[PDB]
């Protein structure tokens, strides 16, 4: 939730579509692509790093890392979508404060 | 690989059958929506000044992707995101895409599984194999005749859609 | 503003006399960029006679330094206790070397 | 960890060195765990099938990408005005001005302009449309699939060949000389006579009509009659327009000599008779060795019998048969040396005597082709000497080679290396002295005092070929010589017209700058040979390391003892000679490009006056011709050269990055990595993540190789960007 | 260009999906015991 | 010029070559 | 390593004497030195004559003189075989 | 000596950070100008990296005579701002303005 929420901002403000009317949509889509790439990284890390054990309540177990990866994917998508909603509906966030001037 | 349900397995046959049944549905609905003109501004060429260099196609006129093709791709993007989340974070009851290393493979159904009508895995596998074969047949009938795939579906359903 | 400083003149041997460029002031030589002309103008040196006397002073100080090196190694070498006075060395070098040097140059 | 499954020692490595060394030793099959000779040869056979398939797929890709996105059908109509398209550009990182600036060649999409010359080659051999280009691409896809299947099949049981089949020298020599060289050349002559020459004369010949369209009006009756000279009658007129019947002849086999006056390339009938004659000669060569029928020569008997009776070669060539047959590295060194010589020959003879229509006017293509095949030549020659050194380490048995020619090379290696050292120092001292002498005396305003030696030996050779520029009046430049009278009825008029017209690169005029740059080339060749020969002959041992063969071809050092033993292996001599190879191909390509650029500009006197001193090379060639390349993009805009303008800088970057691996060495980087390992292990929220392989610094040999790779890539990309963008900016 | 959709379809796949899947599977292969 | 069908035929031939290349790579890998 | 194969009938022809054994002449191993020397002289004469007939080469050379010109390089191998047979006591 | 690993590791990280976010700006600008995207560059007519702290220090030093050095007639140097001191039609010293390029080269 935390990392996916803050991932939208740099893509929205500095991406190649930043001066277009679809800047936020492009930034959210770029954040989603980065999230999917990082989830693949998490998955292959867990595949090569952990042996299949009964223990599943710890992060450094195979089942525990799969649970952590699932939670990270769902939280990242949710946080990115929340940031998209807030920037879409609040003009203060679109201009990073310049709407007050 | 093969110990996780990938390759020539019954798991992969079931998953590709599900995706092919959905694909037949999506092709029929695409033919219906395009025939009735229900895709808004379908012949509008997307401009590079708004959507960037990803919209460039380099055809002979316009050099841009049509709005209908972009809309169809975004419709596919929705279910692709659903696909990624279901593959990484499946429902607790749901059949999984990748299986654990010590899993029990489903027995191959042979020529035809036992004739269990309803919301049974046998009916799912039968209609899935049928849909995969139908996609093969529709593609071959489209490329051996020059008829567009939406039009090939519309003739094969006897102009019901449009 | 119109004469390029030049204090090196080459001998003509193999065509290297081309390096004696037209530097202005009716002079041919290698243009120098060390800034000595500006230093001498700032010091008030207006003639080449004063530069000759400065050169003699430098040569005499070079001889004095090389004699001092020979004397303070080969004739009268200070002991280790003399070298290990950091406080006295700092006092003399701050007040006498830098301080009196700045005062005499201000003079 | 079981990635390097061929090496148990590598698979038990706990560090990141395992992945690198498994990558770097993967195709070194002789060193693998439990490798037998039979399995080694069978794997090599299948790998050779795979490389053949890769070549066919690459050629099919060139053909397909041209038939789909090129302008071949437009270029055929106007060959001297239309820019040939290699492939289309689809790069989403482009802005709109880059899309506009790369939209060339008469098409509506961004394209790259081809520099490989495939247009001229395919047009000359008779291709006219995009359809036959596409058909050729399909055929090469099918051929690549066939060779992939053959590689799979000849590894299957009851198809794996035995070692006696692989070491059958006589049968392979007979079949590869008579069939692979001879019958292929005869079939290519057939293609030129049957297809290429009629399409050059405006007549379409394809698979649909080639059995009913006779190559010659008289048919095969003059061939079966023995009246072969009928095929030489009525050649193409000097008014012939290529690809049309206007001014076309009917001859199929001539010996005209010189160039077609319009295409500025060799006559296609001359090429057809050439490949026919080459096929006949090679088929005669391919009946020389005995395979199954009593007649033919034995290679072992020829080798053992050629010992000079004066005893100066010792035992002569006795034991060379088994030494060469048993060593694949001896074979690889011989093959790479011969290939490198012949691709150098290709580079020289193809600029001097072009065979493709209108390619002599494509200056960018000529520069790229010469530079490409000469760099390939340098790589091949370095590989020949490297694999010869590997043969001395791994496969040389002294007891099997008693008093042999190889043994006597090893017995006077000190004389060989010392005389190579002397000739390198001789050439370098005096060549650099003449250049610096000229630089100093021109800088001091007296260019008339320069030491300018006329290259009269090579000018005498040019006059012997018929060049009347120098007034030597000998052989073909003398109108009364027996050599002149001997060839006067066959090829002398066309050859003399081509050599004495200053419109081509046939025996270009040479002066003192040419003298100096060939003696610099002689320096660089002798010095690279010195490094490579010294590496090969000291590969088994030296005074500093008499047991070097126990340590293999490649190892880092033997430690700081005995004075220090950095770069003592023969692999390190390969590594040192790579820089000298890059230097010599740099000098050769610099000379070629500057001479040709000044000639094409009509300003050959600029080369004649500026090449005698180094500042002329730096100012009038490097600095002067860099201006359109470095202005491919600027603060005012960009154009199509911008990619080369990028690649140039790219090269200047990666070359410099190579320096980091060649100057800084291991222990510094290992201590930094130890500090980084501590930092990761002690950092919260990151020590939850753990490496599977321990991070280590790159090894000594690996770092030498990686610095060499970055250095070489920077060298190649920098010069390729410079030569293509400079020739394009000046002429295109 | 005939079949102009093919560059925009294949270039992102060949340049991003192919190396990602190759790097992932090669990583799994070289790191597994 | 070249049509869509011709490009598809070339793609099918390339896929056949891909299958054969995978088989050769597996055979060489033992 | 593995046995290097040779064609059937391959013998050891390594020599350190004044002349090689006659086996290096292959099928000509039984020809006397006088016959070899006479054939070498005749081959030189015929090859030189045929070559001199075809030195001003035209587009219709005589095939017989073209064939006979190849006896001039044949005569070198013939006199080498003559020396070999003469120093082999034949 | 006993926390040399912490010192060298933090210095290594800050060196990599400085290299990336200083030289990669030049690489990014090379690529953007080569790709025909001038509006995507780091420049004064593009996405700006203003050296605001050094410009502020220059403003302070220009405002210093009469305000924070009240008995100085002129600035310590005209490089901070002020008039063009010229001798013999040649500039002796003039203000040295700082822009995006100055930002990038000072961080280099
Ligand atoms: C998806 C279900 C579906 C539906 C609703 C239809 C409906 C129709 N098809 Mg059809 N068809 C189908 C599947 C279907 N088909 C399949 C799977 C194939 C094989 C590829 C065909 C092949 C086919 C042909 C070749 C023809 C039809 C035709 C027709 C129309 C009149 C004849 C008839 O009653 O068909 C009877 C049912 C079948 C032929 C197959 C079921 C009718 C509207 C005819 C027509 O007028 O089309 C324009 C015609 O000529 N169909
Ligand atoms: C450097 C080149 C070279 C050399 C030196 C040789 C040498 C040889 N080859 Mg070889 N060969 C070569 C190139 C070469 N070859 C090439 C390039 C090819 C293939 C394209 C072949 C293919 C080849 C085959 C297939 C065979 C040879 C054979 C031989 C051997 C036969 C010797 C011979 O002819 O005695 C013959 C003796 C004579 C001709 C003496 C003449 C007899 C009398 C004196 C005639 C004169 C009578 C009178 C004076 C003239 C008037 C007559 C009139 C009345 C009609 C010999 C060692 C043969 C062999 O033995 O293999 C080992 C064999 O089978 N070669
Ligand atoms: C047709 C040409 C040819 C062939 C078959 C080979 C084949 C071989 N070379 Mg050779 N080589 C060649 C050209 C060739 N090379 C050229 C042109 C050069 C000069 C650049 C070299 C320089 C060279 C060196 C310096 C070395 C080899 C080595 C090797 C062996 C292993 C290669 C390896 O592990 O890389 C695997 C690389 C990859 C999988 C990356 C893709 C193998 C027998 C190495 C060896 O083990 O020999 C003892 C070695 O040290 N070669
Ligand atoms: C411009 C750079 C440069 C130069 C001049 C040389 C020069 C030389 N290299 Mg070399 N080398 C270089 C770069 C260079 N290398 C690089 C980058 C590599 C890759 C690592 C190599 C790798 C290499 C190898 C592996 C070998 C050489 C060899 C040689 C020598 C024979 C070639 C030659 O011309 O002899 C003539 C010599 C020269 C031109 C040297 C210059 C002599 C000067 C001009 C004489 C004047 C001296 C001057 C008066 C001193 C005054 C100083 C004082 C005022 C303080 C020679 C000493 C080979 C060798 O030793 O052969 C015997 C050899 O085996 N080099
Ligand atoms: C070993 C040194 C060496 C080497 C490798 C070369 C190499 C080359 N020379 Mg060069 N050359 C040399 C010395 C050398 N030269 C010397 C000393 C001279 C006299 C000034 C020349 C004069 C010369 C001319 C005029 C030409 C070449 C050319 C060439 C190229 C073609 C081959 C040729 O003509 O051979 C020529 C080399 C020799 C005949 C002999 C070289 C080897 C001996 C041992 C040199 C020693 C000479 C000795 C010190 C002097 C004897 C005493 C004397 C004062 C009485 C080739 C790059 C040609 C060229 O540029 O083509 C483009 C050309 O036209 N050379
Ligand atoms: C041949 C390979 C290739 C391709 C096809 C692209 C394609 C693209 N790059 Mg690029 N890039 C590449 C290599 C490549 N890059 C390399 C090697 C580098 C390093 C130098 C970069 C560095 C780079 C930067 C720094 C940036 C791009 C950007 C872009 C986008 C262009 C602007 C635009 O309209 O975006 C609009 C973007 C979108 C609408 C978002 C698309 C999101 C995708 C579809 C999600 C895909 C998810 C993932 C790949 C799923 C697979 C995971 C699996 C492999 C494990 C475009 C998608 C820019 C961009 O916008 O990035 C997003 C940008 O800022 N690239
Ligand atoms: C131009 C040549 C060059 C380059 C690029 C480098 C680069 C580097 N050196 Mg180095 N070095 C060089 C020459 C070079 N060196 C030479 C000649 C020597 C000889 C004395 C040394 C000696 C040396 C020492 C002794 C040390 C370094 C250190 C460093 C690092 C500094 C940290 C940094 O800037 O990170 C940022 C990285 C860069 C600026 C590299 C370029 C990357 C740019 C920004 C583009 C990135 C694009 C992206 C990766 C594309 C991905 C595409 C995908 C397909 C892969 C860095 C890896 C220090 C180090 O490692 O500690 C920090 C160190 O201690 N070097
Ligand atoms: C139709 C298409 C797709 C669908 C799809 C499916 C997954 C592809 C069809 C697939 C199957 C896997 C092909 C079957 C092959 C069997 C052999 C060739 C015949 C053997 C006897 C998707 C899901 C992308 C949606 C799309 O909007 C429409
Ligand atoms: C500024 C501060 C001062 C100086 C020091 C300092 C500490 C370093 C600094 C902090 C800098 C940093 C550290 C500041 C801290 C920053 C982080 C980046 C804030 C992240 C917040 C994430 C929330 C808002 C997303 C919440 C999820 C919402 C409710 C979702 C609902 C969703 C769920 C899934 C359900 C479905 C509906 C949807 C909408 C899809
Ligand atoms: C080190 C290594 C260890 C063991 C294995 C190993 C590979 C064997 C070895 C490496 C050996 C290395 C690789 C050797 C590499 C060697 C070099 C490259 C061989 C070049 C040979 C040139 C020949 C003699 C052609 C010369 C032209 C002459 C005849 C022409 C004359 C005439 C022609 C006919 C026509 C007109 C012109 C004139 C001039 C009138
Ligand atoms: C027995 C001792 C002497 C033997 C000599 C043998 C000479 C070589 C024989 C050549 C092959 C057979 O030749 C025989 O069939 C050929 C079939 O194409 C005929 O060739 C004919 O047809 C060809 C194909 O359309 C035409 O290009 C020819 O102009 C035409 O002559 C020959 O006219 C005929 O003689």
């Amino acid at each position: 939730l935390t990392h996916g929420y803050f991932l939208v901002g740099p893509f929205y403000k500095l991406g190649p579509l930043r001066n277009s009317d679809v800047a936020l949509l492009s930034g959210f889509f770029s954040a989603l692509g980065l999230i999917i790439i990082l989830v693949a990284c998490l998955t292959i890390y867990g595949v090569v790093s952990f042996e299949e054990t009964e223990a599943k309540d710890q992060l450094q177990t195979a089942k525990g890392w799969r649970q952590f990866t699932s939670g990270w994917l769902v939280g990242s998508v949710g946080g990115a979508s929340f940031a998209y909603i807030l920037i879409s509906n609040i003009p203060f966030l679109q201009t990073a404060g310049m709407s007050m001037l | 690989f093969g110990g996780r349900g990938l390759g020539v397995t019954v798991n992969a046959e079931r998953w590709n059958g599900r995706h092919a049944m959905f694909g037949i549905f999506a092709m029929v609905m695409t033919s219906y929506m395009k025939g009735h003109g229900l895709i808004p501004d379908a012949d509008k060429i997307l401009d590079v000044a708004q959507w960037g260099s990803l919209a460039s196609v380099w055809d002979g006129a316009g050099n841009g992707i049509s709005n209908e093709r972009a809309i169809i791709l975004i419709a596919h993007v929705h279910v692709l995101v659903v696909s990624v989340i279901a593959a990484v974070a499946p429902f607790g009851f749901q059949d999984t895409l990748v299986k654990e290393k010590g899993y029990t493979p489903e027995a191959p159904a042979g020529l035809i599984p036992p004739f269990k009508t309803g919301l049974t895995p046998e009916a799912e596998l039968i209609n899935g194999r049928l849909a995969m074969l139908g996609i093969i047949s529709i593609v071959t009938a489209s490329v051996f005749t020059g008829t567009p795939v939406v039009d090939t579906i519309n003739l094969g359903m006897g102009k019901i859609l449009y | 503003t119109a004469v390029k400083p030049s204090a090196q003149v080459v001998w003509p041997i193999v065509g290297q006399e081309i390096l004696n460029g037209d530097v202005g002031g009716g002079f041919q030589g290698v243009q120098v960029t060390s800034g000595f002309f500006q230093i001498w103008r700032a010091s008030g040196i207006t003639s080449e006679v004063e530069l000759y006397w400065c050169a003699l002073a430098g040569l005499l100080m070079s001889g004095l330094m090389i004699f001092a090196g020979w004397f303070h190694y080969h004739k009268a070498a200070p002991k280790l206790e003399w070298f290990q006075n950091a406080e006295s060395m700092l006092n003399h070098h701050l007040s006498g070397l830098l301080g009196l040097g700045c005062l005499s140059w201000a003079g | 960890t079981k990635f390097p499954k061929f090496s148990q020692a590598l698979a038990q490595d706990p560090a990141t060195r395992r992945i690198w060394y498994g990558l770097a030793t993967a195709h070194d099959l002789e060193s693998h765990d439990g490798m037998t000779e039979e399995n080694l040869y069978q794997k090599i056979f299948a790998s050779h099938f795979g490389h053949l398939a890769v070549i066919f797929l690459w050629t099919s890709g060139n053909l397909f990408h041209l038939a789909w996105q090129g302008n071949f059908e437009q270029w055929v109509l106007n060959p001297l005005k239309v820019k040939p398209i290699a492939h289309a550009i689809w790069d989403p990182h482009f802005g709109q001005p880059a899309v506009k600036a790369f939209t060339k060649g008469g098409v509506s999409y961004p394209v790259n302009i081809a520099t490989s010359g495939v247009y001229h080659w395919w047009y000359t051999i008779g291709m006219r449309s995009n359809t036959d280009l596409y058909a050729g691409s399909l055929f090469l896809l099918f051929l690549a699939g066939v060779f992939l299947f053959a590689g799979w099949l000849h590894l299957q049981p009851k198809f794996r060949p035995g070692l006696s089949w692989f070491k059958n020298n006589e049968s392979r020599l007979n079949h590869h000389l008579s069939g692979l060289f001879g019958f292929s050349s005869l079939a290519w002559s057939a293609h030129l006579i049957h297809v290429a020459i009629p399409e050059a004369r405006g007549q379409h010949v394809g698979w649909d009509n080639f059995t009913k369209v006779a190559p010659h009006p008289a048919g095969l009756q003059p061939f079966f009659s023995g009246n072969w000279g009928v095929y030489a009658a009525a050649p193409d007129t000097t008014n012939h327009i290529f690809g049309t019947s206007e001014g076309a002849g009917t001859a199929i086999l001539t010996f005209l000599g010189g160039f077609h006056p319009q295409t500025q390339a060799l006559w296609l009938t001359d090429i057809a008779h050439h490949h026919l004659a080459i096929g006949v000669v090679f088929i005669f060569a391919g009946h020389m060795y005995r395979t199954n029928w009593g007649i033919g020569h034995s290679l072992k008997e020829i080798l053992d019998a050629h010992r000079p009776p004066g005893g100066r070669l010792g035992a002569g060539h006795k034991g060379i048969f088994e030494t060469l047959t048993n060593s694949l590295h001896f074979q690889l060194g011989l093959a790479l040396a011969s290939l490198g010589v012949i691709t150098s020959l290709v580079a020289q003879h193809m600029y001097a005597l072009p065979s493709y229509a209108f390619i002599a006017k494509d200056y960018v293509t000529q520069s790229a082709l010469y530079t490409h095949h000469q760099y390939i030549a340098g790589f091949l020659m370095v590989g020949a000497f490297a694999h010869g050194a590997i043969f001395f380490v791994r496969d040389y048995d002294p007891e099997q080679n008693k008093n042999n020619v190889l043994a006597r090379i090893l017995d006077h290696k000190e004389a060989i290396i010392s005389h190579l050292s002397w000739v390198s120092l001789f050439l370098g001292f005096h060549t650099l002295g003449i250049y610096v002498h000229n630089d100093v005396v021109v800088a001091f305003g007296t260019p008339e005092k320069q030491i300018l030696v006329e290259p009269v030996f090579a000018q005498w050779i040019q006059a012997s070929s018929g060049k009347a520029l120098y007034g030597f009046d000998v052989f073909l430049s003398s109108s009364n010589s027996v050599a002149t009278n001997a060839s006067s009825n066959i090829w002398l008029p066309g050859w003399l017209e081509a050599i004495n017209s200053g419109k081509n690169s046939l025996f270009l005029p040479i002066g003192p700058g040419d003298f100096l740059i060939h003696h610099a080339i002689a320096l660089a060749l002798h010095t690279t040979t010195l490094i490579l020969v010294k590496g090969a002959l000291d590969a088994r041992g030296s005074k500093l390391m008499p047991d070097k063969k126990d340590f293999g071809y490649s190892f880092p050092c033997d430690g700081p003892g005995r004075g220090g033993t950095c770069d003592i292996s023969a692999w390190d001599a390969f590594y040192l000679s790579m820089f000298w190879m890059l230097n010599t191909i740099g000098w050769v390509t610099f000379y070629w490009h500057w001479k040709h650029v000044t000639i094409w500009q009509g300003n050959a006197g600029q080369f004649n006056e500026s090449s005698t001193y180094i500042m002329g090379w730096l100012r009038d060639y490097l600095w002067l011709n860099s201006s359109p390349l470095i202005n491919g993009y600027n603060p005012f805009g960009m154009n199509s050269l911008s990619v080369w303008s990028w690649m140039f800088l790219f090269g200047h970057l990666i070359w410099a990055t190579g320096f980091m691996f060649l100057i800084s060495w291991r222990g510094y980087w290992q201590e930094l990595i130890e500090t980084l390992v501590w930092a990761h292990e002690r950092t919260p929220l990151a020590n939850l993540v753990r490496w599977k392989d321990k991070p280590v610094a790159l090894s000594i040999v690996q770092a030498r190789l990686v610095g060499l790779i970055h250095f070489t890539a920077g060298y190649i990309f920098t010069y390729a960007a410079f030569v293509i963008a400079s020739t394009t900016g000046k002429f295109g | 260009m005939t079949a102009a959709y093919l560059p925009s379809i294949l270039v992102p796949i060949i340049g991003l999906i192919f190396p990602g899947l190759v790097m992932a599977f090669a990583f799994i292969y070289i790191e597994q015991d | 010029m070249i049509s869509d069908t011709q490009i598809f035929i070339a793609l099918i031939l390339a896929l056949v070559s891909l299958v054969l290349a995978i088989r050769l790579g597996r055979a060489l890998y033992q | 390593y593995s046995p290097v194969p040779s064609p059937e009938g391959t013998k050891e022809v390594y020599w350190e004497t004044k002349a090689p054994s006659s086996d290096v002449l292959g099928i000509g191993a039984g020809v006397s030195s006088g016959n070899f020397a006479a054939s070498s002289v005749v081959a030189l004469m015929i090859g030189g004559f045929c070559t001199g007939q075809v030195i001003p080469l035209t587009s219709d050379p005589n095939p017989l003189f073209l064939i006979g010109s190849f006896l001039l390089p044949y005569s070198w191998a013939l006199h080498v075989a003559a020396w070999i047979q003469k120093n082999n006591g034949k | 000596i006993r926390h040399r690993d912490a010192i060298i590791s933090h210095l290594n990280w800050i060196c990599i950070f400085l290299g990336f976010h200083s030289f990669g700006l030049y690489i990014h600008n090379d690529t953007m100008r080569a790709l025909g995207r001038t509006q995507d560059m780091f420049s004064d007519t593009a996405i700006q990296l203003k050296p605001v702290f050094a410009q502020w220090v220059q403003s302070i030093h220009t405002l210093a005579p009469g305000n924070t050095t009240p008995n100085a007639l002129a600035t310590a140097s005209y490089a901070f701002g002020g008039d063009v001191v010229a001798v013999g039609n040649k500039v002796a010293m003039m203000p040295i303005s700082l822009g995006t390029a100055d930002f990038m080269v000072h961080h280099i």
